[PDB]
């Protein structure tokens, strides 16, 4: 689109919209976006914001260099050298220096993290202080990017507060306001020449990573250059609001909440949505490689680990993580497996390792089943192991609290998951190339797993089951077409089925005996 | 069909539908029945035989020294030794104490199985079959469960055959510097009396 | 070489032995997937027997002492023909990586020396090829899993933020706490103790609500004043506490995106937003808030109504809640384009401009909002500049921008 | 001795009185900004008895101040807090915790 324009597209299911579908498309060999899809597709707008970046090779020349004072060099001869803002990966929250050495006018300074005002100038916080009597009116602060001018050392130390050196000569505009903001070390320039920068009372590194004594600066690969540039994709948030309005005193109103699920880059602070980790793939497989780790450590029934975990992940975000149909598919399977891993898979084992005893003892309503009535199994008294939950606070009784598993809601789960069940197979049936998680594993394989593992742990009861046989048996999910290691899934399905009529046989065996 | 856990899933599913009545073999010697004053205390048994089966997988000892000592007390493990010889819980501490022998949880290991001898006859009759392994393991207690295994019965006491007790000597034998003589024939006295009267062979 | 200065020594061989290396590696190569069951299991049964060969003769230790030696410079000798010193090394660790990799007999006898590794784990030159080798070998024996301590730990920790986002120190450590079967539950207590509270080293996530901010199409660039009346609350519909800020925002810079870009998006988050109310009401500038008071320490509650005040031709912002001043502080930003409200708000909130139509107000100071819409605009609201519209078929798309009773007069 | 900050005002005369248990929602985070705890996660309305010596320190004494309706941002000082320690794995060592609790119902 250009400068006043107004575009429409529309990515099939408009086929009553589709106005010239007929005459040319459909019986010319054609199709729309309609065929597969009952999602939305995503749109990947431009943005308007810039935001800083890695240095790649994509450049005419610029070329950055890890050196052995500990410098990092440049080169830009080229056909356009207007505007290059740089700055350094990690910044520093709130004693040591920082060094800089050009040849040709040309600034640095710090930016704090909010800041994308791509500008050819010198400009832009600035409140003054409230003792509630006004009164005072003095100032808080000052900052928002610092500004200043063969060898330039010019070196801004800072901590405490903010100050300046040029060569050995403190100059003027020593900004000594910020409460407990983070500080980019950053560089506004333009290039004339090349090789035109070179960064580096103790030294400075040790202040920034997390081991600080370290008195020697030591250049990491985690260290950047990193460029503010212009334009990435963004997704497009695809179920905005439901807000309303007036007119006659003009009552705004909405009244339908719609939540995020956001992580914030801590060391490049800023939240990005989840998202949008789609296309980007080297913090995708991070971020699912850590997810396997969030259960590996939380293993085999560690019920402190499992304590700490659950204020780490935090249920409610579970709840949508199982629910948005748009998460990518490692990410789906992740999360799943989290789930069985923090809350379900202590229990399970506990109920797969007496899964072969069968003791039942003798009383009065052992002896009244009917044994054959003329799965959804009745009345089952066996001796069958018991399930203890304990809520993950905080307060100093811990130790009497760390022994069991974290808790939650196991009844909304269960309709969740049957909810879902029913509007995977029901819709999938007909054959979409959509899938949630792109291909049909990611759709059914950790949905099935944890529809096993709540089959087994005690609930889905006769009112229940009687709903859940419908999607298997018709007498269907059972019937359809699948690939293998989903199918594998399912053949413990059944086995747990078949097993069940042997705990009803036994249990009929003691009845009549 | 690739993945052949995919086949493997298949086939022993396909096979429990046609053999029915071999499933119920497999399951009946297990089963067992309780009477109802008795239903609250096996609970606590059977919750507390779960956390030393959780704890086959692993200082990691004190659990299971708390586990053996809430077991052994209880008021359902003298009265049917049949239950607990069904539950496979001989053969789950001796996979325990295997796992450790590649200090104190042996000794606290080996009483619970000498206090599993002496409460029946066929309970020791199936404590009986680990002796060629569990004779390879003298420490210095682990040889006491060779012993109180063929204690009392003179079945047993015929049963057990000459190179098991070769061994035995051969340990003997080792002893050519002692003081651990005076465990190893500790052994060989319930080897060849038994009851009164001294076994000929 | 090792001496001060032989300088003249022929007996270094480095074409015929980087051709070498090559050639070892291509011989204890894994067989591949794509390959019949009658021969893949000939391919490995010899892959492990040359293994086993290679073994017995100690040519682990064999290339651990060159190892040893080549772990002196960084970048040495006769500096041209050692110039693939690092692409010799970087080849050497992958050949370690090939003798220890199925045999669980070769992975007993590399137990003692994994300590050594993990010193030359700083060297981060060839940090690569030690973490490969620590990794297959801490997959293929238990026994490998005893030595390994804290101090240990630690230093693979210390990688994590030294280098970045690599995931292959997290397929180490998913493999540090779980061995084939069993769970080493020291290391699970030891992982969680380090890695965990920082939230510095991994990707925090969290679940925040929509924001949005609504525009009533009027453009200002004198004591501009406006109110509102909020009637309807809501503290807690989510599982979290909602949001409802009123103020003002400028026009050239910061487009409002939702969420994706700034922290959380909402109102008073950038430079050139100015905005304020909460319960207990205090400000927001650049999204960090300050901590002004008020003589009640009240909520945009159900019965309230907000007095905003900004001045022409002065640099001064101060609020004004049911008439009573709340020393608002706003002073000398930046005066670029224009000024207009924003009011933004995320939960079940309704909440009334009071524009005209007015409900209770003092006009304090001078100017009234229902002049600046003096000469042909209308008083229509819209959603903050609309790179959205929520429709059924198409949201419609855009395009950017195109951009007061000061003008000039004409000379001749 | 611990920095209460009134959110929303209760009533301001009933302050409850120990050996009575109080009901409370809290959602806690750090001084950074990351929320660590929540009560409106699940659901789940905190119960907790005064004097009994099961909270922290400074969240019992925050709460003892706050009344019917009141909902307050107790800011905890670390050496009230989990201290030098901290808590194993949730709270780094060192480090000041921002509740926002609202308290409900009594005894």
């Amino acid at each position: 689109l250009g400068v006043a324009q107004v575009g429409r597209m529309n990515f099939g299911k408009d086929v009553s919209t589709l106005k010239y579908f007929t005459i040319c498309g459909l019986q010319e060999g054609y199709e729309p976006f309609a065929v597969n899809t009952n999602r939305d597709i995503t749109m990947w707008l431009s943005k308007r914001l810039p935001q800083f970046l890695q240095v790649p090779s994509s450049h005419e020349h610029i070329e950055v260099t890890r050196i052995d004072v500990t410098q990092k060099s440049f080169g830009s001869q080229n056909s356009s050298t207007d505007i290059m803002f740089y700055r350094l990966s990690m910044p520093i929250e709130c004693t040591y220096y920082y060094s800089v050495r050009i040849f040709p006018n040309v600034w640095v300074g710090w930016i704090t993290s909010d800041f994308h005002q791509y500008d050819t100038a010198f400009d832009l916080v600035t409140v003054t202080l409230g003792d509630e009597k006004g009164k005072v009116h003095e100032s808080i602060k000052r900052s928002n990017y610092m500004v200043c001018a063969n060898n330039g050392l010019e070196i801004g130390c800072v901590v405490g507060l903010l100050t300046f050196t040029a060569n050995g000569k403190d100059l003027s505009t020593y900004y000594q306001v910020e409460p407990s903001t983070k500080l980019f070390p950053a560089v506004f320039a333009q290039a004339t020449s090349p090789n035109v920068f070179q960064f580096e009372a103790g030294l400075f590194k040790s202040e920034h990573k997390n081991p600080v004594p370290q008195c020697p600066p030591r250049l990491h690969v985690q260290f950047l250059s990193h460029v503010l540039w212009s334009r990435m994709p963004n997704q497009f948030l695809k179920v905005d609001v439901s807000r309303i309005s007036e007119r006659q005193g003009w009552l705004v109103q909405c009244l339908e909440p719609l939540q995020f699920m956001s992580l914030h880059i801590p060391e490049e602070n800023r939240s990005v949505d989840i998202l949008e980790l789609t296309e980007q793939e080297e913090l995708l497989k991070f971020h699912y490689h850590t997810l396997r780790l969030y259960s590996a450590v939380c293993a085999l029934g560690n019920h402190r680990v499992a304590h700490a975990l659950c204020s780490h992940v935090d249920e409610p975000q579970l709840l949508y993580a199982i629910e948005n149909k748009y998460m990518p598919g490692l990410l789906r399977a992740g999360y799943y497996d989290l789930l069985i891993d923090i809350h379900l898979s202590s229990y399970a084992t506990a109920r797969l390792m007496m899964n072969n005893e069968f003791i039942v003892p003798m009383t009065e309503e052992t002896k009244s089943i009917t044994l054959f009535p003329d799965p959804g199994i009745g009345l089952s008294t066996s001796l069958r192991p018991r399930m203890q939950f304990s809520s993950p606070s905080f307060v100093s009784i811990n130790n009497e609290c760390y022994q069991y598993s974290p808790e939650f809601p196991l009844d909304i789960l269960k309709a969740k998951t049957i909810q879902m069940l029913t509007e995977a197979v029901q819709e999938g049936s007909l054959h979409a190339r959509d899938p949630v998680g792109g291909t049909t594993e990611f759709l059914f394989v950790p949905l099935i797993k944890l529809f096993y593992t709540l089959l087994i742990m005690g609930i889905f009861h006769n009112e229940d089951l009687k709903h859940i046989l419908q999607l298997i048996e018709p007498s269907g999910l059972l019937q359809m077409k699948l690939p293998e290691p989903v199918k594998l899934q399912m053949c413990l399905l059944l086995q747990y089925l078949c097993d069940c009529q042997v705990r009803h046989r036994i249990e009929a065996i003691v009845a009549f005996s | 069909i690739e993945d052949p856990e995919l086949v493997r899933a298949m086939f022993v599913l396909l096979h429990r539908q046609y053999d029915g009545i071999g499933g119920l073999v497999r399951a009946l010697p297990k089963t067992y029945t309780i009477n109802g004053v008795s239903v609250e205390d096996t609970i606590n048994l059977l919750a507390s035989l779960g956390q030393i089966r959780s704890l086959l997988s692993v200082e990691e000892e004190k659990l299971m020294i708390r586990g053996l000592g809430d077991i052994m007390n209880n008021k359902v493990f003298y009265q049917h030794p049949n239950l607990m010889r069904a539950l496979g819980m001989h053969e789950t501490v001796m996979e325990v104490m295997v796992n450790v022998l590649g200090p104190k949880m042996v000794a606290n290991c080996c009483r619970f199985l000498c206090y599993f001898c002496r409460i029946s006859r066929q309970n020791q009759k199936a404590m009986f079959d680990h002796l060629s392994y569990l004779l390879e393991n003298s420490s210095v207690t682990p040889l006491d469960v060779a012993a109180a295994s063929v204690m009392d019965n003179n079945e047993l006491a015929l049963a057990l055959r000459e190179p098991d007790l070769e061994k035995v000597v051969r340990y003997l034998a080792g002893c050519g510097l002692p003081v651990e003589g005076e465990r190893y024939l500790d052994f060989l006295r319930f080897a060849v009396f038994c009851n009164g009267e001294s076994v000929e062979e | 070489l090792s001496k001060k200065a032989k300088a003249s020594t022929v007996d270094l061989p480095i074409e015929s032995v980087s051709l070498s290396l090559q050639d070892l590696i291509g011989y204890f190569h894994p067989p591949d997937e794509h390959l019949e069951h009658e021969d893949k299991q000939n391919r490995l049964r010899a892959l492990k027997n040359r293994q086993n060969l290679f073994q017995e003769e100690g040519m682990i230790n064999l290339v651990l002492e060159c190892i040893d030696r080549l772990h002196v410079y960084s970048s040495v000798a006769g500096r041209e023909a050692g110039e693939s010193w690092k692409s010799i090394l970087n080849s050497l660790y992958e050949l370690l990586a090939a003798l220890i990799r199925g045999n669980r007999k070769n992975c007993a006898q590399f137990s003692g020396s994994l300590d050594w590794l993990i010193s030359r784990l700083e060297r981060l030159e060839a940090s690569s090829g030690i973490l490969e080798v620590l990794h297959c070998v801490l997959v293929e024996s238990p026994e490998a899993l005893n030595i390994i301590k804290e101090g240990h730990i630690k230093s693979i920790i210390s990688l994590l933020d030294k280098h970045g986002r690599n995931h292959k120190v997290l397929d180490v450590l998913c493999s540090l706490c779980v061995c084939h079967g069993v769970a080493v539950r020291s290391n699970q207590h030891l992982i969680c103790d380090n890695l965990l509270p920082g939230r510095d080293l991994l990707l925090q996530t969290r679940l925040v609500n929509h924001v949005s901010s609504m525009r009533p199409n009027i453009f200002l660039g004198k004591k501009w004043y406006y109110e509102l009346m909020v009637d309807h609350t809501e503290p807690f519909v989510t599982a979290e506490a909602t949001h409802l800020r009123v103020g003002w925002a400028s026009t050239e810079g910061y487009s409002p995106y939702p969420g994706g870009g700034e922290e959380w998006g909402g109102n008073g988050v950038g430079d050139d937003l100015f905005s304020y109310g909460f319960d207990g009401l205090h400000l927001w500038s650049g999204c960090i808030a300050r901590t002004v008071s008020s003589p009640n320490q009240h909520l945009l509650r159900t019965d309230d109504v907000i007095s905003c005040c900004l001045d022409l031709s002065a640099p001064s912002i101060s609020f004004r809640i049911n008439g009573q001043p709340v020393q608002g502080m706003f002073e000398n930003f930046n005066i670029d384009g224009l000024f207009f409200p924003v009011v933004s708000f995320s939960a079940g909130i309704k909440v009334r401009f009071l524009l005209g139509e007015f409900k209770f107000l003092p006009p304090p100071g001078y100017a009234p909002c229902y002049e600046a819409v003096l000469p042909k605009e209308k008083l229509k609201v819209e959603h903050s500049r609309e790179y959205k519209q929520e429709r059924t078929y198409t949201r419609d798309l855009l395009g950017p921008t195109v951009s007061a009773f000061t003008p000039i007069p004409v000379d001749t | 001795g611990v920095e209460i900050e009134t959110i929303s005002p209760g009533d301001g005369r009933t302050f409850p009185k120990k050996g009575q248990t109080c009901v409370v929602h809290y959602t806690g985070m750090l001084q950074n900004g990351k929320k660590f705890d929540s009560s409106r996660d699940r659901n789940k309305p905190f119960k907790f008895r005064i004097g009994k010596q099961e909270v922290i320190k400074g969240f019992e004494e925050g709460a003892a101040q706050m009344s019917l309706g009141q909902r307050a941002k107790l800011t905890c000082t670390p050496d009230v807090a989990y201290g030098a320690t901290g808590h194993p794995g949730v709270i780094p060592p060192n480090a000041t915790l921002i509740f926002d609790v609202e308290l409900l119902n009594l005894e």
